[PDB]
């Protein structure tokens, strides 16, 4: 059986989000992409280092906003304006939130050498598309 | 509104054609509307064209150790939309081209622009 | 007061507000005065134009924001400004 | 003929390729210097992310407490519970 | 939390002012209950306040037709007009002879080095040369792979020097010294 | 000296105001240089000391003529045309390539 | 701090190939050209065969930028089959669909 | 006759300044420095000042980390070189007793170090 990105059915008590619920055959039929970088089009050079930096961003922001990122991020990349739009929860204090925003806001700018911008989007509870 | 009219006669751009490569036709034709209405109120003559999509399909194995008969196949949809500007001015260039360039979409956006500037022989 | 608010709106002179405390004092005093001698419709127009876009009202203003409404006998606006204050 | 040969010679002198008639086994020289060698390419020498700035900055930022990695938390905890007995 | 600016916002409020720049959705800012996502069997498409699908959409919120119109009021400052060089291609060919291809390949990310952006090719017409009789034969035999016969266009390509402006210089220099060597009569033209 | 540059710093402090808009974010970003120059010329910076077309491909000024009928001088034609058709290397690395062969050719 | 020793072994291979590319390039052309005497090359041969065996561009194995797996790598993203499958199946690599032609 | 016009030359900001003139201020929105999420909007002037000083804390906090470890950020990727984005060196690199070292320590504004080595 195919076991790639398919959360199996439990007993009907398993909260799950649109992203996790959809399987890889819906990857742009129903889901779309979580990272919008241009390198995977027909003619371009640097797609490999874009992905190497992509997995880095996913894991840095995962370990730097500890246990508050509701679902996964949207690493869009237009011009030299990398963007880390988020869906972060409403549990930690806003001064801590603004702090980790600033810390990231400048640290990825000095790691990747371009404008990096985080536009958080606070949400009360981790969303549920269906209970599996 | 700093303008600074400086010195030398124009560069006379003929046929600044923008070829827009993308992963998503809905972003490409929204872009077509944004550029077509901008050229309408810019005064610059635009035309539309659809350079046909190329699919980069390729095959990998599905299981980690064995079973070469069971394979996965992945594909890239690269679509093109050509937006060819004809009979436009050098000043007209780095203001329209600039507006669009800054207001480009994300990973589904490329703006390959060829310029045919005219000139006198020497 | 309107004259130098105009001098402020000339060009980039808004920059010469400077820091946030000076901005809050500037707009607080401007809104106090608008409440003290303007007509209630243009006071509420300045209220929606300035708050919360330009500054955050100080505790005292709240009281004053009301005295103008009480003078104009426009007590129907009390629940919305109460909700805004909360 | 001779005119075709020396007309190609004139065109070669004009455009900048090798003038006198040479064979392919030597024209490999101009093709060489015309391209970069296998090791000098940008992708060839930048194949791997160096892994040191990456992992050592993660080390230092975790030791500053600004990064929580669940993996190192595991190995920390498991190595403690293994040093309890081993 | 807070009751959002969406139901604080009313009609006839300026949307170019609300969204200045391209930015991801921000549904609290957006006064549209836009719903996205394959629905459940006995349910609706998912709501607006938390969707990642409504985030991953490029989002052309910043540029609405009226924003285009008001944007270019200012963007109208920066343009002259063309002369009466006429839409007639033969007229612009008479007026300005040569043609040059000098392009950019814009990418998206940390750098702007696309080396293939130095391609410079030059197309010229001999019927716009006008000073070529038997010296034309010279030019043709000299350029071997160019001059397709159906249309009288010469195309010289330079990709040999790293910069686009000196590539333009190489097109014009090769054109003029090809021209001068074509008008240079040589001692073996008769023994053909 | 330090007094006029310090007056420049303090003038910057007394005219530093909040960004207040996403366009002014890009204003400051260009003003510093983190944002790209738009529209882009794919060759921003990247001057190469004004190579200008005759140092890159005509290496005769650095050729240092030996007796031209020799196979060595043939080599120099071959290597010269290779360095002419090089667009990735600049003129300075072309001339150190020439002097490598010059040094070694003499060394023998 | 490298994924394995073999990856670290290539990062060393990459480095000293990239630094030792000019010297090798010069003597090698001198090899496959037909101008210098048959004996005038025997000497250049020594220099090459004597130039160290970790910079020859014959030992470069395009391995995995994330998890050292030699065979089964796709060059365009420098990823192995199963890692590229993982990322493209979780949906963080743009443009990659499932081929249904 | 060709009325071939002279190109008016612009700077790199004037288009975007005209674009601000296009987008006058939003009377209904908070300043752009704050986020648009209703949980993250400041409610009071004190809260707004607290958020801004927390953001400025995060800023000199990243500056301290990056200047403490410049080796992890020496790899430049953007072209052109952005010297306001490369890390700043505060340690004196000249250890010999010289007037160049005096100029280096004065430029680094190390008062005690400059006095001691003078
Ligand atoms: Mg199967």
């Amino acid at each position: 059986k195919n076991r790639a990105a398919r959360v199996r059915v439990s007993k009907g008590d398993k909260p799950v989000t649109y992203e996790e619920a959809h399987a890889p055959h819906y990857i742009a039929h129903r889901k779309g992409w979580l990272s919008l970088h241009t390198g995977n089009l027909d003619g371009e050079d640097h797609a490999a280092e874009r992905t190497v930096e992509d997995v880095f961003l996913r894991k840095f922001m995962w370990g730097t906003f500890p246990g508050c990122l509701a679902d996964q991020l949207v690493l869009k990349r237009r011009g030299n304006q990398l963007e880390i739009c988020a869906v972060v929860l409403r549990q930690l204090s806003p001064h801590k939130y603004y702090f980790l925003v600033g810390y990231s806001e400048t640290l990825l700018s000095y790691f990747y050498k371009c404008p990096v911008r985080l536009h958080l989007q606070t949400v009360p509870s981790k969303v549920v598309y269906k209970y599996l | 509104p700093v303008v600074t009219i400086s010195d030398e006669p124009d560069i006379l751009y003929k046929r600044l054609s923008v070829l827009v490569k993308g992963h998503d036709k809905a972003v490409l034709d929204s872009y077509e509307y944004f550029a077509v209405l901008a050229a309408k109120e810019l005064g610059i003559s635009i035309k539309v064209h659809e350079p046909p999509r190329k699919i980069e399909r390729f095959t990998l194995l599905q299981s980690v150790h064995i079973y070469k008969k069971h394979r996965v196949q992945y594909e890239m949809r690269t679509l093109y939309r050509c937006l060819e500007l004809e009979h436009l001015t050098g000043s007209t260039a780095d203001v329209y081209l600039e507006y669009i360039q800054r207001n480009l979409p994300e990973g589904v956006a490329m703006e390959v622009t060829k310029t045919q500037l005219e000139q006198l022989p020497e | 007061a309107y004259q130098v608010h105009g001098l402020l709106k000339t060009g980039d002179n808004w920059k010469f507000i400077g820091p946030d405390q000076h901005r809050n004092f500037y707009y607080s005093k401007f809104f106090d005065l608008i409440c003290l001698m303007e007509q209630i419709d243009v006071t509420l127009k300045w209220y929606e134009d300035l708050i919360p876009s330009a500054y955050f009202p100080h505790s005292q203003t709240m009281i004053h924001l009301l005295q103008a409404l009480d003078v104009a006998n426009r007590l129907e606006v009390i629940p919305k400004i109460w909700k805004d204050s909360k | 003929s001779e005119y075709a040969f020396r007309m190609s010679r004139l065109s070669a002198r004009l455009f900048g390729e090798v003038t006198r008639p040479t064979n392919s086994k030597s024209m490999k020289v101009v093709k060489l210097f015309s391209e970069l060698p296998l090791a000098k390419k940008k992708e060839t020498y930048d194949w791997y992310p160096n892994h040191h700035t990456y992992a050592e900055l993660m080390q230092t930022l975790r030791f500053l407490g600004l990064y929580r990695d669940e993996h190192q938390d595991f190995m920390d905890e498991q190595k403690r519970l293994k040093k309890l007995r081993g | 939390a807070l009751p959002p600016r969406t139901e604080k916002m009313a009609v006839d409020q300026d949307w170019p002012s609300v969204y200045p720049v391209a930015a991801p959705f921000k549904p609290s800012a957006v006064p549209l209950p836009v719903r996205m996502g394959y629905p459940v069997k006995k349910g609706v498409p998912m709501a607006k306040e938390g969707n990642l699908e409504l985030l991953k959409i490029p989002n052309f919120l910043h540029l609405t037709p009226v924003a285009i119109k008001k944007h270019c009021e200012a963007l109208k400052d920066f343009c002259t007009e063309w002369p009466a060089a006429l839409d007639s291609d033969e007229k612009c060919e008479k007026h300005f002879p040569i043609e040059i291809d000098s392009t950019d390949y814009v990418s998206s990310g940390p750098s702007v080095r696309n080396p293939r952006a130095r391609v410079v090719v030059l197309r010229v017409k001999l019927s716009s040369l006008n000073l070529d009789d038997h010296a034309k034969k010279k030019l043709i035999k000299l350029v071997g792979e160019r001059y397709c016969k159906t249309t009288d266009v010469l195309t010289i390509k330079t990709d040999r020097c790293p910069l686009r402006r000196q590539n333009y210089d190489y097109a014009v220099y090769l054109l003029t010294v090809l021209y001068h060597e074509s008008w240079n009569t040589e001692e073996w033209e008769k023994s053909k | 000296s330090l007094w006029d540059v310090e007056f420049a710093k303090q003038l910057a402090t007394v005219n530093e105001q909040p960004l207040q808009n996403g366009f002014e974010e890009l204003i400051q970003w260009t003003k510093e240089g983190k944002l790209w120059e738009f529209p882009i010329n794919n060759e921003a910076g990247f001057d190469d000391d004004g190579s200008e077309f005759h140092e890159h491909i005509f290496l005769e000024k650095h050729l240092e003529s030996f007796p031209k009928q020799g196979p060595i001088r043939h080599f120099m034609e071959l290597v010269t045309c290779g360095l002419s058709k090089n667009p990735y290397l600049s003129v300075k690395q072309k001339v150190e390539h020439i002097e490598w062969f010059r040094n070694y050719f003499n060394e023998k | 701090h490298y994924v394995d020793w073999r990856m670290w072994r290539d990062v060393k291979r990459r480095k000293m190939a990239y630094e030792y590319a000019d010297e090798r390039l010069r003597i090698n052309s001198l090899r496959k050209n037909t101008i210098l005497p048959k004996i005038l090359q025997d000497v250049a041969d020594e220099e090459i065969a004597a130039l160290p065996r970790d910079s020859c561009p014959v030992r470069i194995r395009n391995r995995c930028v994330m998890t050292s797996r030699p065979r089964g790598v796709k060059r365009r993203w420098r990823l192995s089959r199963i890692v590229f499958r993982h990322l493209a199946d979780h949906g963080q690599l743009s443009g990659i669909q499932r081929a249904t032609w | 006759e060709v009325v071939i016009p002279k190109k008016k030359t612009w700077d790199k900001v004037a288009v975007l300044q005209a674009l601000a003139s296009t987008v006058n201020r939003d009377t209904t929105a908070v300043p752009y420095v704050f986020q648009d999420d209703p949980y993250l909007m400041p409610a009071s002037s004190l809260e707004s000042r607290s958020f801004l000083l927390a953001k400025k804390s995060g800023e000199n906090v990243a500056k301290f980390i990056i200047n403490s470890y410049p080796k992890y950020f020496q790899k430049d990727i953007a072209e052109p070189h952005i010297p306001c984005l490369m890390p700043e060196y505060f340690e004196p690199q000249i250890k010999d007793i010289s007037e160049a070292a005096l100029k280096e320590r004065i430029e680094l504004r190390k008062v005690k170090a400059s006095v001691d080595m003078f």
